[PDB]
């Protein structure tokens, strides 16, 4: 096969995969536009002699789609596999996943954190900590990965702000302190202190190829002057420690008043002087500086423009990126060491199983266990390639394997298939290297299994491994709430669109496409640019037809506020057994504790009740009476028992509860108002008259009956609607802040925080907005503030829509923005009309 | 520093076997190696001069007493040797 | 520019559409595939560039690296080893480019 | 009508003769029930005439 020229032999990369101690699985992440893909470009140019950046444009080696080239943002997380040397000279295998930093593509990061062991967070030195950085610290800690932070774009402290050296040091220290605070807020482990003293924080400028920790710059001193222990000298170039030039020692007190810190004196001021002598004094004193630092340039190399000459001088000075390799080796575990928390967190059945102890050793021979999370398209768009990691065993080209879906259990055995692998590749961004086998510990790109795979899959052996269970599905960071509806223009081309509607379902992890009862094809999404890319990929790649799209709306939910006025009783049509229920709302903050798994089912009734009686102050009769919660396995609704044992025999009532929970599950999704999920309710059984014969206790009589019980209890207790609220952070100059207050005033929002950025003239505005008002919001700010303000929106919470959704006295004139009391009625009626229900629902319907 | 010391630092993490001036052959995974030939090794099968096979789990060999080392065979594609 | 007749349907029913904010032309131009039917010859616009925070120099007598009061102030406030374990540099070792 | 002529893709909207001289809210609104009723009416009238004698 043909391959570009590489500084290492490909047989060395083939033989280096067999040792799982020299492999690192790293995910690069961060906020939007902080320097991820350019750092990957610098690594690719480090490994390849023939790939060079243009003098006017960026390279973007790992942005291979045309949408990423026209938009200028990252859309798809792309892997690359390289071999890099460290400071000591030892070669290491890196599997690097470049993930996008935009918030609406946060699902592209969660698919990247499942198949990796360490996180490298890029932070802009000028802007600092932002929204998606704060969300990704939480999401990377809760997924139990190691965390390192690299501070990119330090030259914006030099060439844009023109900032004094100790003030730039204070800016960097403030960024590191805010990162340590965001680590310590969500972690219970105290051994996660990030500091450059520990080799844990790197400094970089992606535009001019600058990358250093303390140890690499100490190695530069050791290569320049000699006879200096660089591992000891790098331990004192940070913090309040001073060099005393008389004693030639490092003391913690000031020799003079003009004494600078050691980081300013030995590291940061030579960086200022290099950049200043390249930019300002190229004509007079640059050859004196380049003769002093030991750098020789050709006469044609001196005649370049300022930015490529600065890139060339910093590349000749700093050289290879050894500090990043030192950080990723020292503080990110190998897959042989870090396999145990990965199997403990991601494998169903626990690490204490028989197969879990076999997978915890990273054994390259034995049972084949692979977990594929990502699906990549070809050039033609007719077939997909799966992408995942090999947890155990060794996968072979041509080996018949078994593909396990996300609905597979040992009891069912329905969601499974036997397939044949065509080829195996290891992935670089713009080319692929074909191999015949991949051992355990690496990443793998599998051809020929793409037919049963929807979101993720588990690749196992056909014979043996009969106790194999699937891994957990992806737990996404946010909730997709935007509804759009699609139709084809020519109605005879409906089987074509249903092709593409299941093809973009594979390449997008958080995408949800469904078919309503009225025949509408509804696609869920997270934002405007997300569904823009959905439409581009859909049409131009998988449909080649014309598709009509409707106006976007958001997903509503249903709730109660007051206690029900009357006890809701209902019988089965067998007229033997009766169930009576009171519906009440939950307390503030309990639903959010159920959703974040602070409270859980399958606990052995003790700690569960102690939570309710400790924090929210439930009684012992109330804490010891939960039957189940949620329509989904952790949903925010509770089925509660208030049936006294003096009136209802609890030994016979515990037999029908297995059907009453199926009833409550099937009826807390698709509620009675507009067929949506119920929020923040406890459904409390007070009276139950249970049948005596077992044939009258069947589920076919009682499950629609318990459905009608839940519906009657919900409709009596003053039902309301709930809409999602987005959290919005706006980066803007100090003059357009009043214009931001002006624009947010007309979309029913409110500003919660207005804070200046330390070390920057730009301000941050943090606010909450309704999601249905957020259409064109970014365009309104970027038009009204002359393009200076910029905004991002994530899903934050749910609140009650103002108005009565059952007030039939309200008349609604069409095509007019209604005021505040008419909103719940308008939303409820128009969603019923859109989904295909009746014009109204009555109180005595159920 | 020359080439064979860089080849020694490359063989860390793999299985090497060393013979020293006391005629004893130590086989196992090399953990650490310096500029001088001080070799920290682990999971060691030990062959004496008479022929007894022993199991020693942490060995630190001084580089002065070393006769020679025997390296893996896939280091012929290492970058410093090409 | 000069240009380069739709019946009612189940799809474009205005009793289903919630009119909250009026959709403008620049919404259809910024995101040309979400709000447009038949997008034949559109081009994807450039999304965003980070805000250049460069401050112009108005006084030639000031130093080039000066804490301009246009910049917001930084609100001021670690395992450091002890002084007694004395690490001494050699005599000819200096910081880079001190001349 | 739908017993002999099934419509799985809802294709009976395309091919519907409509009067373009009126405004959009003034002419016939093409809801699916009314279009199916119109197709059924024209089918029931067309069945009563032998195609060798006359043709609609
Ligand atoms: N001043 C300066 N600009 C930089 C530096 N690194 C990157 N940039 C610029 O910032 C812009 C965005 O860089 P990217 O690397 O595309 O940003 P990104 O992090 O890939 O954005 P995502 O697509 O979210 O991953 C480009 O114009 C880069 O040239 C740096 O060190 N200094
Ligand atoms: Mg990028």
């Amino acid at each position: 096969q043909t391959l570009p020229v590489t500084v290492y032999e490909m047989d060395f990369l083939a033989d280096l995969m067999d040792n799982s101690e020299l492999i690192r699985n790293v995910t690069l992440c961060g906020h939007l536009h902080h320097g991820k893909t350019c750092f990957v470009d610098c690594l690719i140019e480090q490994t390849h002699p023939e790939i060079r950046k243009r003098y006017d444009q960026d390279l973007c080696y790992t942005d291979i789609l045309f949408t990423e080239q026209e938009r200028g943002v990252g859309i798809k997380s792309t892997p690359v596999t390289v071999v890099l040397p460290d400071t000591k000279g030892k070669s290491y295998l890196f599997n690097i996943m470049d993930t996008p930093g935009h918030v609406n593509f946060s699902d592209e990061v969660t698919a990247g954190l499942r198949i990796s062991d360490g996180v490298v967070l890029f932070i802009d030195a000028a802007e600092g900590v932002m929204l998606n950085t704060e969300r990704l610290i939480k999401h990377a800690v809760q997924e139990r990965l190691a965390v390192t932070v690299c501070i990119n774009k330090i030259d914006r402290l030099i060439l844009e702000l023109k900032l004094p050296p100790t003030d730039a040091y204070y800016k960097l220290r403030h960024i590191v302190d805010e990162v340590n605070g965001l680590i310590s807020m969500y972690s219970t482990d105290e051994n996660l202190i990030l500091s450059p003293l520990l080799g844990n924080v790197c400094f970089s400028s992606s535009q001019y190829s600058i990358c250093f920790t303390l140890g690499s710059f100490a190695k530069i001193y050791a290569d320049t002057f000699g006879d200096i222990n660089y591992q000891e000298f790098a331990k004192r170039l940070w913090g309040d420690i001073y060099f005393n030039p008389k004693t030639r020692k490092f003391t913690k007190k000031a020799p003079t008043s003009s004494s600078q810190r050691s980081f300013v004196e030995f590291i940061l001021e030579p960086l200022y002087k290099i950049l200043a002598q390249v930019v300002g004094d190229v004509d007079t004193s640059l050859p004196r500086t380049l003769d002093e630092l030991g750098i020789h340039l050709t006469k044609e190399e001196l005649k370049l423009n300022i930015r490529p000459l600065l890139r060339l001088v910093c590349k000749k000075f700093f050289g290879e990126f050894t500090g990043f390799v030192d950080m990723c080796v020292q503080h990110i575990p190998s897959p042989k060491v870090g396999a145990k928390p990965k199997i403990e967190h991601t494998y169903t059945g626990g690490v204490d199983s028989d197969l879990g102890e076999a997978m915890s050793d990273c054994d390259p021979d034995g049972p084949l266990m692979c977990h594929t999370t990502k699906m990549y398209s070809t050039d033609d768009g007719v077939q997909f390639h799966a992408f995942g990691r090999v947890l155990s065993g060794t996968i072979h080209a041509g080996q018949p394997v078994k593909v396990l879906g996300e609905n597979y259990t040992l009891e069912d055995e329905e969601d499974s298939q036997i397939c044949t692998v065509g080829r195996l590749w290891i992935s670089v961004a713009r080319y692929h290297i074909e191999v015949n086998r991949v051992p355990a510990g690496n990443w793998v790109l599998i051809e020929g299994v793409d037919q049963p795979i929807v979101k993720t899959a588990t690749i196992t052996e056909p014979r043996g491994n009969e106790e194999a269970q699937i891994f957990r599905p992806l737990k996404f960071n946010t909730t997709s709430v935007i509804k759009i509806a699609v139709e084809p223009v020519n109605p005879s081309e409906l089987p074509k669109m249903l092709d593409g509607l299941r093809k973009v379902n594979k390449s997008y992890p958080s995408l949800t496409t469904k078919v309503e009862e009225s025949g509408e094809h509804v696609i869920l999404g997270t934002g405007e640019l997300y569904l823009d890319c959905v439409m581009h990929d859909l049409r131009k790649m998988y449909s080649e037809i014309d598709i009509k799209v409707a106006d976007p709306v958001v997903t509503f939910c249903e709730t109660v506020v007051e206690t029900s006025s009357l006890k809701c009783f209902a019988e089965t049509p067998n007229k033997k057994n009766k169930i009576t229920m009171i519906a009440e709302p939950l307390e503030k903050g309990l639903a959010e504790d159920i959703e974040n798994e602070v409270v859980q089912i399958t606990w052995n009734r003790k700690k569960l009740g102690e939570f309710f009686q400790t924090k929210y102050d439930w009684d012992l009769l109330a804490a010891r009476s939960i039957w189940a919660f949620g329509p989904d396995a952790t949903g925010p609704n509770i089925l509660v028992d208030d049936t006294l044992p003096s009136e209802v025999d609890k030994a016979l009532l515990g037999s029908v509860k297995d059907s009453i929970v199926q009833g409550f599950q099937w009826g807390t999704r698709e509620g009675p108002l507009c067929d949506e999920l119920i929020r923040n309710v406890k459904f409390k059984i007070l009276d139950a008259v249970v049948a005596q014969e077992p044939l009258h206790r069947g589920g076919g009589q009682i499950i629609p009956t318990a459905r009608r019980v839940v519906y009657s209890a919900f409709l009596m207790a003053t039902p309301r609607l709930m809409e999602p609220y987005y959290f919005v952070e706006v980066q803007a100059p100090a003059d357009c802040v009043s214009a931001v207050y002006t624009v947010l005033a007309r979309r029913r929002g409110h500003v919660t925080q207005d804070a200046p950025i330390p070390g920057s003239p730009l301000y941050t505005i943090k606010a909450f907005i309704p999601a249905i008002d957020s259409f064109g919001f970014e365009t309104d700010l970027r038009t009204h503030t002359q393009g200076q303000a910029f905004s991002l929106s994530v899903f934050h919470h749910w609140q009650i829509v103002p108005g009565d959704p059952l007030d039939k006295s309200i008349v609604i004139r069409p095509l007019e923005p209604q005021p505040a009391p008419h909103l719940a009625r308008e939303f409820m009626i128009k969603t019923r009309r859109r989904k295909g229900l009746s014009e109204d629902v009555s109180i005595s319907k159920f | 520093i020359g080439v064979p010391i860089k080849v020694l630092h490359e063989a860390e993490g793999h299985i090497v076997t060393c013979e020293t001036n006391t005629g004893e052959v130590y086989r196992g995974k090399l953990i650490e190696a310096e500029d001088n030939m001080n070799c920290q090794m682990s999971n060691i099968t030990v062959t004496y001069r008479d022929g007894r096979v022993a199991q020693l789990e942490q060995v630190y060999i001084r580089g002065s007493k070393i006769r020679f080392l025997i390296l893996p065979d896939m280091l012929k594609n290492a970058p410093m040797l090409k | 520019f000069e240009p380069l007749d739709e019946d009612w349907n189940e799809f474009n029913d205005i009793n289903k559409i919630i009119i909250r904010q009026p959709i403008r032309t620049e919404y259809k131009i910024a995101f040309p595939y979400l709000y447009n039917n038949l997008p034949h010859h559109v081009h994807l616009t450039w999304y965003h560039t980070p805000n250049v925070v460069f401050i112009k120099t108005e006084d030639p007598d000031l130093p080039a690296f000066y804490f301009d009061p246009l910049i917001n102030p930084i609100s001021h406030r670690e395992p450091l080893p002890d002084d007694d374990e004395e690490f001494e540099l050699p005599e000819f070792v200096e910081p880079f480019l001190k001349d | 009508y739908l017993t002999e002529h099934p419509d799985p893709n809802n294709e009976n909207i395309v091919g519907y003769n409509n009067k373009k001289c009126w405004p959009r809210d003034a002419r016939m609104r093409l809801m699916k029930h009314d279009v199916n009723l119109g197709r059924a009416v024209f089918w029931d009238i067309k069945n009563r005439l032998p195609r060798s004698v006359t043709t609609v």
